[PDB]
């Protein structure tokens, strides 16, 4: 029973541990050893939860160990104590295990082993917690356990590389439990979380160790947003050190979603936009990826409304998440219409709707947007257009009262009009024809300049493969 | 201290002083790095408009890289590769002498190529070397 | 929680206030970095000021602020200024970060110095500060019994004085066989390493000596100095040790040796 | 249990890896090196073609 | 600057067809390199047999 | 005392507070240290994290109504984020609605739009519902009007805030300022002449003696009873022949052709 | 037998633990660039080849 | 030195600028080209999957390759417009 099915479920997770040991004990090749533990977690999720809980621990006991063993029993206590099975003489073996290293060799304590393994048992730790799904003992008792050890590490290339991603569930699990319950130590833990890991930021860019760097950027940069200083995450940017170097795509995804967040409200859309549309493009676009797409698809369309532009109609009939983009619809026609009281009525039955998106702060300002898309249509149809007529399309309470409307856009040279007051008129002052003007030279300087970002690019990537084919043996 | 007589001998025009120049830069940084040594004679390798001129300052090369006589293979293989047959002969003599003191496989593979060119000179050249 | 509140008080003027002000800032200096990123000039002033005796609390949180940003030159600036609390970083391993910076940043200064004058080491162009830090380096280098360290950290900066210490404190027979072992070993890093001829000479001038003054030592060691150097004065010294010492046994094989090995 | 110096790491970083970072020096070179022998096949890969 | 402009853009395709066909390349490599890792065990058995 | 702070508050003079502040500041020394400064809050501390939270509002409420302008400014900016982070998500006084608002009034009368939604952005989570807007409606509707370009009803809205005067006095006047400013840094660019009397219907001058000496300091001359908005055009445009940035940044055509010649070089 | 939880040398290790960082730092710095130049020399190598 | 040297007319010629009606004309006829090529490198990209580098060549004409012949064209045209514009904003700040 319970010795049948855990060697079971052990030899399927030691064929795992074979994968990563060769890699960082001959000294990483960074890009090839970080998507290895990527497709790895997904075998290892469904394989605790399989054939009983103990045979993490069983593993543990079998495979050399400093002493860790300790931290995973404890583990096991909170799921429902088990210990049958898992202890010498149904737990251990020294051969054919170089993870342990032969009987004669353990004997001679000439071999060191308990490093390496430990950095992935952490995983293990991790895993239990995310497979159960449970908080309670399990949020506290993981991230106490495992950090001091990483900072017990001297902290090398190989090693980094692994525990950036014990960091996730560190944070994921804290939120969580933040959310579900509200006491003044869940804002006081709130603070050492985050301390740790701007501590940790600062270690890993004297080793020059890229996936630890990103990772922690990325985590405490949404704790800023959710409770919505500005002030830090605007700081931490200006920092300016996030890697490129030896990281993923979705790395670049998740970091350009919160430089848009935070440049959309500090009223810099045209960049807002500009990080918006690259996110959704480094991002891979799968079902799996269902809730960034979401948010990134609704995020742009609130940044559009912002500028002044429409987002278009089709973007929102032929996405297949239409039945969620049905209160963006609504307000990208209202603002095309123009019209006051179309955009209050639709924002006060999906108040809760954009709530949850965050998505509700930009449409506060997009209560002035209405007004400015309105007398975009008016100085688009007509070009002198007295006061009155103004007043009585939109509804404008006194003539002088629109003029102080039509000043502050025009500041903004949006709408480029030019008032007559003694005139009693308002006359469009736009007519472009500024091929006559010296602007496209300018605007050739941009063409070239990133035509020629790609010329470099390609070249230093191509040549880098090629060499390790030629290095390494061939038949 | 004759990184001044130097100069003079390769802003020479006549095809014997740059030839010479080229040992002058062999002999006086011999055995010992040079920044100004290697890069120079890698200058004056490619550069010149004589034949003769391109061939010493490759025999030339391994001799400031005497003692780092492992990392003459690396740099050459390119010059064993060359289009010109004097850059070709002056590369195997190069291995020849760098390399000489003892035995060192990885020259020999470069030096494979060069026994089989059919640049018959550089077949004399590689022929040479490998012994030494 | 934030660290907004305790720079609010230092804007405030009255000296006891600022003063508890500064030392809770400097409790939370790399937890609360952020905030203290842009009023760090605030504290800047603070240690202009005179009248405080935490003026070295003041420069201690502005080298600290900088290590973290990554502005290793603005840093270490600070760093030497406060003069104080500098000396538990040469005891942590997570902040090296601005010592491995004083090391090399005196490294980058002293070879320079050399090279103009032979002898500096009583100039006060390296910090008298940068000194103290480095001069304690070599300590503990020694102290972890490869001398490998405190030779190799002193070679780069081209300081001779931090060799000579090194090396007479290794006196005393502690093995025969392994002092010998660390001359060797000196001989052949700097010839390699380094490649001005200036330094390279006076190291194995200085070998020599320690070699002699020592009663027994291996001889081949001695006959690869006179061989580096050429020079013919220590030649005619090696040979007048083994004319009193006497046997010819010992005296041919250094100087059969010595034939092959040397110029004509 | 284990069976690891330290002292071992530190000693190859001043003897041994130094010598490394002089031939690291020369890669440097090699580097500048093929740039003017880039433009230089270059001016007679014209000169081929005429 | 107008004509030049269009020419730039044409020339990014050409560049980044070059990236595509070595990366093709790279993938089969990767393959091949492998199979020598089976293969041996195959050329092994034979000594042993014969 | 700590306790002579709140008396004298009680009796309704604020100048005799404002020499009690340095010395009930040292005082405040002791106090900080009954509290773990919200990082290790205990029902011990939260005891004592009440009693230190009076002293700490009463003193924020004083220095605004201090009864001059220049008392108001440098001391009541001091104590601003003072109770900002000695209070532990803004409050749990009841003098919270108050001087939250107080808060956000405080920043449009120095002009600042980015850092006012900074500021709204953290306050927002924990005001929404959770105390509405009540008073706190007063500068988010301020906000407003300015950003729609109707200058005319952030001007009334100041006005009917007066009929309602606690202490928003020593902002009002600020606030008067801030409109008459942006109506005239954006009418440069909409007009290029106004007479005296519609200059004054436009920017809300009071006293005709206001409608000149706005003028001066905005760099408009009077010619022949009219204010120029074209002049100002042009000494905008003299600043911008003094910069050295200009070569570089406008770029030459000279410059853009060797810029694409060896970029390909390379 | 040998030991190395009690501290080889003597716990002479724990004392160089300490300033351990400082003699990595510098080598992790010219690494860096290290790894940037060798492909850099092979990017030109290859082109070099080509002409 | 004599042979190098061919007057003072040399060098007298880079400053010196054709009719622009030629420019005109010359750029006019490489923009089609490059059209016409690029058709015939869509031939080229047609499927090119089977197998042998050496049978794509001769059936789908990468023999004479299409994507070579871009190139060229592109850029000695990116490179004359370069010269021109230059040796006329040149001539413009030099002569007033």
């Amino acid at each position: 029973l319970h010795h049948s099915e855990k060697k079971y479920a052990e030899e399927d997770q030691v064929q795992e541990l074979l994968k990563v040991l060769n890699e960082i004990s001959k000294t990483t090749l960074t890009l090839d050893p970080r998507y290895i533990w990527r497709s790895l977690k997904d075998l290892s999720s469904l394989r605790n939860q399989e054939l009983l809980n103990a045979e993490t621990l069983c593993f543990t006991v079998n495979v050399l160990y400093p002493d860790s063993s300790s931290f995973k029993k404890n583990l096991l206590k909170f799921i429902t104590s088990n210990h049958k099975s898992s202890v010498p003489g149904s737990a251990e073996l020294r051969n054919s295990y170089p993870a342990s290293f032969y009987s004669v060799n353990t004997e001679k304590k000439t071999i060191e082993v308990t490093a390496e393994i430990n950095c992935f048992m952490h995983l293990l730790v991790q895993l239990f917690l995310w497979d159960s799904k449970e908080l309670e003992q399990l949020v506290e008792f993981n991230r106490k356990v495992v950090i001091p050890n990483l900072l017990c590490y001297y902290n090398l290339r190989s090693l980094n590389l692994i525990n950036a991603k014990l960091w996730f569930y560190i944070y994921l699990s804290h939120e969580t439990l933040a959310r579900s319950s509200e006491e003044i130590n869940s804002d006081n833990q709130n603070i050492i979380l985050r301390s740790t890991m701007m501590k940790f930021l600062k270690i890993a860019s004297l080793k020059h160790d890229n996936e630890t760097k990103a990772m922690l950027i990325n985590l405490i940069l949404r704790d800023f947003l959710n409770n919505g200083e500005v002030d830090s995450a605007s700081d931490f940017i200006s920092k300016l050190e996030y890697p490129h170097t030896d990281v993923s795509s979705s790395l670049e995804a998740r970091y350009f979603f919160y430089l848009s967040k935070i440049n959309a409200i500090q009223l810099d859309y045209s960049t807002a936009n500009e990080y918006i549309i690259a996110a959704i493009r480094k991002a891979p676009h799968n079902s799996k990826s269902l809730g960034f797409l979401q948010q990134s698809n609704k995020l742009h369309c609130c940044i559009q409304l912002l500028m002044g532009d429409i987002p278009e109609l089709s973007f929102f009939h032929q996405s297949n998440m239409q039945k969620s983009l049905l209160p963006y619809y609504h307000l990208t026609k209202a603002v095309k219409l123009g019209d006051l009281k179309k955009f209050t009525s639709t924002i006060t039955k999906y108040k809760q709707l954009l709530l949850k998106d965050d998505t509700y702060q930009l449409c506060v300002r997009l209560r002035s947007n209405v007004i400015k898309t309105g007398i975009r249509i008016i100085s688009l149809t007509y070009k002198k257009i007295s006061l009155r007529d103004i007043c009585l399309k939109l509804n404008l309470d006194s003539e002088q009262t629109v003029e102080y409307m039509v000043s502050r856009a025009i500041r903004d040279g949006v709408i480029e009009a030019k008032i007559n007051h003694e005139d009693g008129f308002i006359e469009t002052t736009e007519l472009l024809n500024i091929y006559d003007s010296e602007d496209p030279q300018q605007v050739f300087d941009e063409r070239i300049k990133f035509a020629n970002q790609l010329h470099d690019e390609y070249l230093v990537s191509m040549r880098y493969p090629e060499d390790k084919k030629t290095q390494q043996n061939e038949k | 201290l004759a990184d001044d007589l130097i100069t003079k001998m390769l802003a020479s025009d006549e095809s014997l002083l740059r030839y010479g120049g080229a040992f002058t830069i062999a002999l006086a940084y011999a055995g010992t790095g040079n920044n100004s040594a290697v890069k120079r004679l890698l200058h004056v390798a490619v550069s010149d408009s004589n034949d003769d001129v391109r061939r010493a300052a490759v025999i030339a090369l391994g001799f400031v890289l005497l003692r780092d006589y492992t990392t003459v293979p690396r740099i050459v293989q390119l010059l064993s590769k060359s289009h010109n047959a004097h850059v070709r002969c002056g590369t195997a003599f190069a291995l020849g002498i760098a390399c000489a003191g003892k035995g060192l496989q990885s020259a020999i593979d470069v030096l494979d190529p060069l026994t089989k060119d059919p640049v018959d000179f550089v077949r004399q050249a590689a022929m040479i070397a490998l012994s030494m | 929680t934030t660290a907004a509140p305790l720079l609010a008080l230092l804007r405030e003027n009255q000296d006891s206030v600022k003063t508890y002000a500064l030392e809770s800032i400097n409790n939370v200096v790399d937890q609360l970095w952020s905030e203290i990123s842009n009023e760090l000039p605030d504290i800047e002033a603070l240690y202009d000021d005179d009248t405080f005796s935490d003026r070295e609390m003041a420069a201690l949180i502005a080298s600290k602020v900088y290590y973290n940003l990554g502005e290793y030159e603005s840093a270490v600036k600070y760093a030497l200024a406060a003069k104080d609390r500098f000396d538990i970083d040469e005891k942590s391993q997570f902040v090296e970060t601005i010592v491995s910076k004083s090391i090399e940043m005196y490294v980058q200064e002293a070879s320079k110095q050399y090279t103009k004058d032979e002898q500096f080491y009583t100039k006060d162009i390296i910090d008298p500060k940068l000194t103290s830090i480095f001069e304690r380096m070599i300590e503990k280098c020694l102290k972890a019994s490869e001398l490998k360290l405190a030779l190799g950290i002193a070679l780069e900066g081209y300081r001779l004085d931090i060799i000579e210490s090194a090396l007479k404190s290794k006196l005393d027979q502690d093995s025969t066989s392994e002092n010998v072992k660390i001359i060797n070993y000196l001989l052949t890093l700097a010839i390699t390493t380094v490649t001005n001829s200036k330094f390279r000479s006076s190291i194995l001038r200085k070998s020599f000596d320690f070699l002699m003054n020592m009663p027994n030592c291996d001889y081949l060691t001695l006959n690869k100095v006179v061989v580096n150097l050429n020079d013919a004065g220590l030649a005619l010294q090696l040979f007048k040790k083994l004319k009193e010492e006497n046997d010819e046994g010992l005296s041919a094989q250094i100087a059969f040796d010595l034939v092959s090995s040397a110029s004509q | 249990n284990n069976n690891s110096a330290l002292s071992n790491v530190n000693s190859d970083i001043y003897f041994k890896l130094k010598k490394l970072e002089k031939e690291y020096e020369l890669l440097t070179l090699q580097e500048d090196y093929i740039k003017d022998e880039q433009r230089h096949l270059k001016r007679e890969l014209k000169r081929a073609q005429e | 600057i107008n004509i030049s402009n269009n020419l730039q853009k044409a020339l990014t395709v050409k560049t980044n067809d070059e990236l595509m066909v070595i990366y093709i390349s790279n993938l089969v490599r990767s393959i091949i390199a492998f199979d020598d890792l089976i293969e041996n065990k195959i050329q092994n058995k034979k000594i042993q047999e014969q | 005392l700590t306790k002579s702070l709140s008396i004298a508050f009680e009796n309704g003079d604020y100048a005799a507070c404002e020499k009690l502040l340095p010395p009930i500041k040292i005082e405040l020394i002791k106090n900080n240290l009954l509290i773990p400064d919200l990082s290790i809050q205990n029902d011990i501390y939260l005891n004592d994290l009440m009693i230190t939270k009076r002293i700490l509002e009463v003193g924020a409420l004083a220095s605004i109504q201090t009864f001059n302008f220049d008392s108001f400014e440098n001391y009541f900016n001091q104590l601003k984020p003072y109770y900002f982070s000695n209070n532990h998500k803004l409050s749990e006084s009841d003098k919270k609605s108050k001087l939250i608002s107080l808060y956000l009034l405080n920043l449009l009368s120095q002009n600042n739009t980015t850092k006012f939604h900074s500021e709204l952005q953290y306050l927002d989570k924990h005001i929404k519902n959770l105390e509405d807007d009540s008073l706190l409606s007063y500068p988010i509707k301020l906000d407003r009007w300015l950003m729609e370009g109707s200058y005319q009803k952030a001007w009334d809205l100041l006005q009917s805030g007066s009929q309602n005067i606690s202490e928003f006095d020593s902002f009002t006047d600020i606030l008067k300022s801030a409109i008459r400013d942006e109506i005239a840094k954006n009418t440069e660019l909409s007009y290029d002449f106004l007479p005296l009397s519609n200059i004054k219907a436009l920017l809300f001058f009071n006293n005709e003696k206001e409608t000149e000496k706005f003028a001066l300091e905005r760099n408009w001359p009077i010619v022949n009873s009219k204010v120029y908005f074209n002049n100002q055009s042009k000494e905008k445009a003299d600043y911008e022949d003094e910069m050295m940035h200009e070569e570089d940044q406008k770029t030459n055509i000279i410059e853009k052709a060797m810029d694409y010649a060896i970029s390909i070089e390379n | 037998m040998t030991a190395a939880v009690t501290s080889s040398n003597i716990v002479l290790e724990t004392h160089e633990s300490g300033i351990k960082p400082y003699f990595e730092q510098k080598i992790q710095e010219t690494e860096l660039k290290i790894r940037s130049k060798t492909e850099n020399v092979r990017r030109l190598e290859a082109q070099r080849n080509a002409l | 030195k004599m042979l190098m040297n061919l007057h003072k007319e040399q060098w007298q010629s880079g400053l010196k600028m054709y009719d622009y009606e030629e420019k005109e004309e010359s750029n006019l006829a490489a923009t089609k080209s490059m059209v016409k090529i690029a058709e015939q490198y869509s031939k080229r990209i047609e499927e090119e999957k089977e197998l042998t580098e050496e049978e794509l060549k001769t059936r789908y004409v990468g023999r004479q390759d299409p994507k070579k012949h871009l190139s060229e064209t592109a850029d000695e045209t990116l490179e004359n417009n370069i010269v021109s514009v230059l040796t006329a904003g040149v001539n413009s700040v030099a002569i007033k």
